[PDB]
RNA sequence: UCUCUUACUUUUAACCAGUGAAAUUGACCUGCCCGUGAAGAGGCGGGCAUAACACAGCAAGACGAGAAGACCCUAUGGAGCU
RNA sequence: ACUGAACUCCUCACACCCAAUUGGACCAAUCUAUCACCCUAUAGAAGAACUAAUGUUAGUAUAAGUAACAUGAAAACAUUCU
RNA sequence: CCGAGCCUGGUGAUAGCUGGUUGUCCAAGAUAGAAUCUUAGUUCAACUUUAAAUUUGCCCACAGAACCAAAUCCCCUU
RNA sequence: GCUAAACCUAGCCCCAAACCCACUCCACCUUACUACCAGACAACCUUAGCCAAACCAUUUACCCAAAUAAAGUAUAGGCGAUAGAAAUUGACUGGCGCAAUAGAUAUAGUACCGCAAGGGAAAGAUGAAAAAUUAUAACCAAGCAUAAUAUAGCAAGGACUAACCCCUAUACCUUCUGCAUAAUGAAUUAACUAGAAAUAACUUUGCAAGGAGAGCCAAAGCUAAGACCCCCGAAACCAGACGA
């Protein structure tokens, strides 16, 4: 049997927080501050994903290039193989020729 | 193990409630049950069919025993009540012979008079009367 | 199913029709929520299908009981002791007329 | 959508530990092949289509789009009775009960967005009002968007904002196509 | 082809087609008849005249060309004095 | 686990007004994780139902089997319960009602097989359950005579509609 | 996606393999369509047309001596130097309705294009600009914030 | 443990349905079950019936002896239906015979006595009664009401009929209610 | 050894007591004859037969279980050898 | 003469019977945004749905209480005997 | 389990070959051929599907299609 | 009513930030975990192959010193598959992550297996108090028990007063010209377990001879979005270790 006996407990949510209540400020930074910003300068996250989207070897051709000199070795290998494979699969397999 | 299926007994319930009067392990067990509920419902769809068939069968087994209690034979007094522009079904007929048999003598009666009209024209052959019951209604 | 279902004889209720029709349904009550997307047809029906169906049907009485629920519904209740509890969540105020219509004519 | 960065990263078949050998051989035995206890068939094994590293949603509405949709929003907000042009932000005591007493008998939202035209240059008694209420948010006229005004029932604008606005969303309209950014010169361009 | 490369994850041109046809603007691939520099002795001046004709390409063939090439060979050139700058477009040209 | 059998002992039925039915005495009482197969326990307590307890007593002291010599020391356990704290007057005039067996917790071990193979053993353990309730056993149903086959018969045969007809 | 075969199992040979029939991008025979693409020299072209239609709406000074980077900066001909464009060519498209007097500096004009700025009573010159010189003329400014 | 909520939330009403259906609950009585109005039920009662009623002498017809006493009682921690009763009922009885014997006028008097003794049974007149909402409306200490209270408070609304409207009016209520019986 | 097999003992066996596996298993309320049919039927057609249920024995069938035929063919699949 | 279909009529209603493939209309749960507050709405997302891979792991069956397993005898439990 | 040990790694080797491929409902829909180390596959054609644009499409009549049978092609009416 | 069933927390994943870890005593390169003796030896060599080229034999991307752009351009190449520049340009403390078959293999590199190199697990759940063990918790998978069975047949369906009897009805999936097939797979339950993206086209917004927040396209285009390309399985090949 695979559902629970009890009901879960209550998710309260505030809708009202700092960051519920601030989300969105600033992204008319440049058509509204004389473009000297960009929001893709407001992206806050890994240094090869800021303003800029790919798929996943695209992603993974662009993680090797920026950071993959400080790269723990494991994960390096790991990465180099993950090219390999999306490269055989992105450019042999598939229905579409 | 982001999005699994939480509501899967719901599923299996809504095909499994029409199982239980089912004997042996498809009775409780999904994959024996589905295979055996699409079946009763697939049964079901065309047991109508059979249905339809099936009754009219009986009716005509019933006014065949009648008529023959009777003296007279099914197709003679079918066909001898359409001659005399009786239009009453085979349903009603397998009825009257059930609960109300002196009508139904009355009809297999009529059915006999018009038959023997019929032969009575058959052998005459030429310009007699057409027959008291024999004459049709004509509508316009 | 019919062999997997329970089966009945055609009947009425107290030899209806006999000497008068007599309506069989008695009660209707109805929760809507004020403020939920699923109880805009009903609010609606609320505002402006009810109180002529009442009209209609003077020997039902209509209950509506406005609190806060996710899913609006119509409990029929019946003179032969019978309860007929649907849910009108999110319909529009065309089906509900529908739906309490054939509330009223079903025995 | 254009600023998520989503972190949810599952390992493939490939990275999950050992699982090199053929567990069991190709023929011979009674049970199915398998030639990796890693496999996604196998309880502990790796992920076939799950998700893959951080990645990014990145994407850029065109800047005459987000002019545009600023200025609808503006438009609904004054169409629907939600907009409330004020001289200036200053309020008498610096008190958050007079503000939501205030907003309460002006009739407006649960929610009002108050916006200013420079972060500096802000009336310290709304500063300090709009620091302890969590539905009454103050914002620069420069954070000023759609997000914001549709999660605030109400929106509360001054008169140098609305000249701000009005000068920034109407350049727009009356633009060249760029040549360059324009954070670099131009002739007529601060 | 190659899909998404290793080095810059994109489109590659095949060589082949670019070192073979020739693409219009308007979207039509000219070629040269195979066989037009080859045993000219076994064939007749007429039959010789058609292989030295330019001839276009199919639609299938087409979309296979323009599939086989990437945006850069699909883009308007000014060359100075191209001899193909009248064929660049189409001209009274009903569906 | 589930143990409900053990709380089924503590019901307080409320006080009997002076014009009823006497209510008889029920007594529950079970041994859990006993070393014996549920399919052997069932003959035994197949064997012991709807008996009197002194007639059930009989049959498993001279019956041959472990699960008889543990069934006897339960029931005997129960009727020591029924009379010292159920307030069952005559330790005679009680029967078994209920007689079960379930599967108990039960333990894996290899069993070495030949060649390379291995088979995996069970260590089977039981429950027992009982229930006794008080008064003389209940008289047997007894077998159907040829009028009671008759009258059921034409009860059919009087039974019969007209089918498929108004 | 299918049954067997290469289709389902997704297997199918690459764009442009026939089956082991010589293909047909390899059947034709090469020929020197694009031998030297990338060194040939590129002119936008300015129509008459267009310069008069610029004059007219004003983005265009005509009391000013026109050249590369006035024409860019009312945008009237976008120059792409990474494309192999040495600049703008004066085209003799509109020159039966040309009528302004301009002092006009071009890489490229014809004969009816000359005629027509003269018949107005205006100068046509003809520059050549090299391309790291044109990328300057073009933009201005990028080239003043390198700061050489 | 799978995320969620709305399977859960199934899954409990599930189980408060089964337990329902496994310790089902006593019967009550529908004045104490939740939307209820006493006024509005014995106004559509004589709307749905077809019958002009007087409200206070229907109100009357459903108040027995039994509620006047109990609810004393539950004083120390009016008028019943015995009048309209027994006028209800001798009117039913004369109605019915009078029915019955130009009906059938070759029954001896025994056989009619004996179908109007039927038709205002205890039998008859309670399967009446509640397949016409007369058992909701009546206002007793026991539920289920017991079937001579029943009886008592049904011809208390042939009573009430009678004074209201009339003994041409009531005669065509005892005929539609209790001759298609 | 056989014509041509018999007798006895021990093991096994069967019954009682304790302990307690394995392959196998779509679901089965799992019959015979002729015919049919993916060409050899418990299950389809026509006939016949037929209260229910254990224990022992047998090996004609369930194209019985086991082992993704060791033979033959194929694969622009391998490998050893010359 | 009659019987004889899902054919045709009749009462009412109609999008409601092909493989591969292709077009469309909906949609369970989950998470997020804003709602909603006895379980929903509008959207945005995604490890988003299993009667079948001699599938993987765990539970329990069938075979089956079957195959198979074990302790020389008496006695005072000192001993003795085979 | 040595016609070439075992373990780890490259490795998610490769498999034109078998097996598998998960909610509901409606709809359109059955294959002349040519190449190919190819015939257990693919590519082009044909057939099929969707969306657009336009004007004819099927059935067909006299007249008509070679010298050394049934029929077809063509084809206005309809 | 047994077996059971449920459960939120250990912890984990991706990022950000930030330069990480070694002397209680004693012992430890000999047969390590050994107080204590005549020696000395000593490090540096291009990976290859699977695979793709529908065989294969030259050839077949593998970070190498912040983004972008030039550009998939010049070039290279059985000029095939494919490979591919530069000048120049200008560049912290979170979670639309997992929650015990998931997330680390991890409760642990432990148990256990292997001579060795090496391979490698499983699992836990009360309460405020257990210095309250209390009976009100029960309800739910398969398997059983309560409670064996009754002519006849894919086990149903039409029915029926009536469980059967009567009539009708050749399991499913895959595979195929065609399967009740005596062709494949499946005892059953629970969980887990399989469609990833380009070139274009089409649809819907924006702006429009121009569009785009440099680079690019443009003889109505350009910008943005939406919407399409699976899972398991060999026998092999090569590199480095470990084994007589
Ligand atoms: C049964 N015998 C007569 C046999 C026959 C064939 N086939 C034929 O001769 C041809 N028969 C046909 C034509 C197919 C009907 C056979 O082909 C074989 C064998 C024997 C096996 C023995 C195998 C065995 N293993 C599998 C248990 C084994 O121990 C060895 C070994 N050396 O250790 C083997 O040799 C063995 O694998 C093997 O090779 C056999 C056969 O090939
Ligand atoms: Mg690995
Ligand atoms: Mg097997
Ligand atoms: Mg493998
Ligand atoms: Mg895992
Ligand atoms: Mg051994
Ligand atoms: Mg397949
Ligand atoms: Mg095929
Ligand atoms: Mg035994
Ligand atoms: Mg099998
Ligand atoms: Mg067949
Ligand atoms: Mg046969
Ligand atoms: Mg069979
Ligand atoms: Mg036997
Ligand atoms: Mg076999
Ligand atoms: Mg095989
Ligand atoms: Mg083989
Ligand atoms: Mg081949
Ligand atoms: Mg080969
Ligand atoms: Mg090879
Ligand atoms: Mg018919
Ligand atoms: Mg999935
Ligand atoms: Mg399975
Ligand atoms: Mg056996
Ligand atoms: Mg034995
Ligand atoms: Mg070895
Ligand atoms: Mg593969
Ligand atoms: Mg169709
Ligand atoms: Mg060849
Ligand atoms: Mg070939
Ligand atoms: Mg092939
Ligand atoms: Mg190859
Ligand atoms: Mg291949
Ligand atoms: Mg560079
Ligand atoms: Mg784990
Ligand atoms: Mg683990
Ligand atoms: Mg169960
Ligand atoms: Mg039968
Ligand atoms: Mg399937
Ligand atoms: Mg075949
Ligand atoms: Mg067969
Ligand atoms: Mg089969
Ligand atoms: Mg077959
Ligand atoms: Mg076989
Ligand atoms: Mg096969
Ligand atoms: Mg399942
Ligand atoms: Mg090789
Ligand atoms: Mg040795």
């Amino acid at each position: 049997i695979g559902i629970r006996l009890t009901l879960p407990p209550p998710k309260v949510v505030d809708r009202w927080n700092e960051k519920r209540a601030m989300f969105g400020v600033y992204d008319n930074i440049g058509i509204l501050g004389n473009f000297e910003k960009h929001p893709k300068e407001l992206i806050r996250g890994p240094i090869w994903l800021r303003g800029w989207k790919g798929n996943e070897l695209q992603r993974c051709i662009r993680k090797r290039k920026m950071v993959g000199s400080r790269m723990f070795a494991d994960d390096l290998h790991n990465l180099n193989k993950r090219i390999r494979y999306l490269y055989k699969h992105f450019n042999r397999h598939g229905k579409f020729r | 193990l982001r999005n699994r299926v939480t509501d899967r007994y719901f599923r299996i319930q809504e095909v499994l409630k029409h199982a239980r009067h089912f004997r042996g392990r498809k009775n409780r067990c999904y994959r024996l049950a589905v295979r055996t509920v699409i079946r009763a419902f697939v049964k079901c769809t065309k047991a109508r069919y059979l249905k339809k068939k099936n009754m009219r069968t009986l009716w005509i087994n019933r006014i065949t025993a009648a008529s023959q209690e009777h003296g007279l034979k099914y197709p003679a007094l079918i066909g001898n009540l359409v001659k005399c522009q009786v239009e009453l079904n085979r349903k009603v007929l397998a009825d009257l012979a059930i609960y109300e048999p002196k009508t139904f003598k009355s009809l297999a009666a009529l059915a006999s008079r018009r038959r023997h009209e019929g032969f009575a024209a058959a052998l005459g052959d030429g310009k007699e009367p057409e027959g008291i019951f024999s004459r049709v209604v004509q509508y316009h | 199913t019919a062999r997997g279902t329970p089966s009945r004889f055609l009947a009425s209720v107290l030899h209806n029709g006999l000497g008068r029709y007599v309506q069989q349904l008695q009660r209707l009550s109805f929760s809507v929520s004020r403020d939920g997307a699923s109880s805009r047809g009903a609010r609606e029906f609320v505002e402006r299908e009810v109180i002529d169906f009442a009209r209609r049907n003077p020997g039902v009485v209509i209950y509506v009981n406005s609190r806060p629920c996710c899913v609006p519904r119509v409990v029929a209740e019946y003179l032969n002791g019978a309860v007929r509890e649907e849910s009108i969540h999110c319909k529009s105020v065309e089906e509900i007329s529908t739906l309490v219509q054939k509330l009223a004519d079903q025995s | 959508n254009f600023k998520r960065i989503s972190y949810a990263k599952t390992k493939t078949r490939a990275e999950v530990r050992g699982g090199g050998r053929k567990p069991w051989p190709q023929k011979g035995t009674g049970r199915a092949r398998h030639g990796s206890i890693r496999s996604p068939l196998w309880r502990g094994g790796g992920v076939a289509h799950g998700p893959r590293g951080p990645t990014s949603y990145y994407y850029m509405l065109p800047m005459k789009v987000r002019a545009l949709g600023l200025k609808v929003a503006l438009t609904v907000k004054l169409a629907q009775d939600d907009l409330h042009i004020m001289d200036s932000l200053e309020l008498p005591t610096g008190d958050p009960q007079y503000l939501t007493e205030l907003a309460h008998y002006r009739r407006w939202g649960d929610s009002v967005l108050l916006v200013d035209l420079t972060h500096e240059e802000m009336p310290q008694s709304i500063v300090e009002a709009t620091s302890r209420l969590k539905t009454f948010n103050l914002i620069p006229a420069v954070g000023l968007n759609v997000h914001s005004m549709l999660k605030h029932q109400t929106l509360v604008l001054t008169l140098p904002t609305v000249a701000f606005l009005e000068d920034k969303l109407l350049w727009q309209d009356s633009r060249y196509r760029p040549l360059y950014p324009f954070s670099l010169p131009y002739s007529d361009f601060p | 082809l190659t899909y998404f490369s290793a080095r810059k994850g994109k489109r590659k041109t095949v060589k082949a087609v670019i070192d073979r046809f020739l693409r219009l603007h308007c979207g039509l691939w000219v070629r040269r008849k195979a066989g037009y520099k080859k045993k000219l002795w076994k064939k007749t001046p007429a039959r010789k005249k058609r292989l030295r004709e330019f001839v276009f390409c199919n639609k299938t063939q087409s979309k296979l060309l323009d599939k086989m090439t990437t945006s850069f060979w699909k883009r308007r050139n000014w060359y100075v004095d191209d001899p193909y700058q009248k064929y660049h477009d189409r001209t009274n040209l009903k569906v | 686990i589930s143990r409900k059998w053990e709380k089924k002992n503590k019901i307080v039925y409320p006080p009997q007004l002076p014009g009823e039915p006497r209510r008889p005495a029920e007594i529950y009482h079970c041994r859990r994780q006993i070393k014996y197969s549920k399919d052997k326990m069932w003959y035994l307590a197949k064997l012991i139902r709807g008996m009197s307890i002194d007639q059930a007593l009989a049959q498993l002291e001279f019956n041959d089997k472990k699960g008889a010599k543990i069934i006897k020391e339960v029931l005997l356990e129960a009727q020591d319960m029924a009379v010292r704290d159920h307030n069952v007057e005559f330790r005679s005039n009680l029967y078994i009602a209920e007689s079960t067996s379930g599967r108990g917790q039960c333990l894996k071990r290899i069993r070495y097989h030949g060649r390379g193979r291995f088979g995996i053993m069970e260590k089977v353990y039981c429950h027992y359950f009982v229930k006794l309730v008080e008064g003389p056993p209940p008289p047997p149903e007894p077998p159907k005579t040829a009028v009671a086959h008759a009258k059921e018969y034409i009860q059919q045969l009087r039974s019969r509609t007209i089918v498929h007809t108004l | 996606r299918g049954h067997k075969g290469e289709r389902q199992r997704g297997t199918r040979p690459r764009l442009g393999f026939e089956g082991g029939q010589t293909p047909f991008y390899i059947r034709i025979p090469k020929y020197g369509f694009n031998e030297g693409h990338s060194f040939r020299r590129q002119y936008k072209p300015l129509s008459l047309n267009r310069l008069q239609y610029l004059i007219d709406l004003g983005r265009v000074d005509p009391s000013q001596p026109i050249d590369l980077t006035q024409l860019v900066n009312g945008r009237g001909v976008t120059i792409q130097p990474l494309k192999r464009d040495y600049g703008v060519q004066l085209v003799e498209e509109g020159a039966d309705t040309f009528t302004a007097k301009v002092n006009i500096e071009v890489q490229l004009a014809s004969e009816l294009a000359i005629a027509a700025i003269e018949k107005n009573g205006g100068v046509v010159t003809t520059a050549f600009y090299d391309p790291r010189s044109l990328d300057i003329v073009c933009k201005p400014v990028p080239f003043f914030l390198r700061g050489q | 443990v799978k995320k969620g909520f709305r399977a859960a939330f199934r899954f409990q009403k599930e189980l408060e349905r089964q337990r329902l259906l496994r310790c089902p609950p006593p019967p009550v009585r529908r004045s104490e079950k939740p939307n209820w109005d006493y006024h509005a039920e014995i106004q559509a009662f004589g709307h749905r019936l077809q019958e002009n009623f007087s409200l206070d002498l229907l109100k009357t017809a459903f108040v027995n002896s039994c509620y006047i006493k109990s609810e004393e009682a539950k004083r120390q921690q009016l008028k019943s239906n015995q009048e309209l009763s027994e006028q209800g009922t001798s009117f039913s009885q004369t109605c019915l015979t009078q029915f019955l014997e130009d009906e059938y006028p070759d029954m001896p008097t025994e056989g009619i006595k004996n179908l109007v003794d039927f038709l205002t049974g205890e039998e008859v007149v309670c399967h009446v009664a509640r397949n016409l909402a007369v058992e909701q409306l009546t206002l007793s200490e026991e539920f289920p009401v017991p079937p001579a209270v029943l009886q008592q408070t049904f011809f208390a609304v042939i009573g009430a009929l009678l004074q209201s409207s009339g003994p041409e009016r009531t005669a065509l209520f005892i005929r539609d209610f209790l001759i298609t019986q």
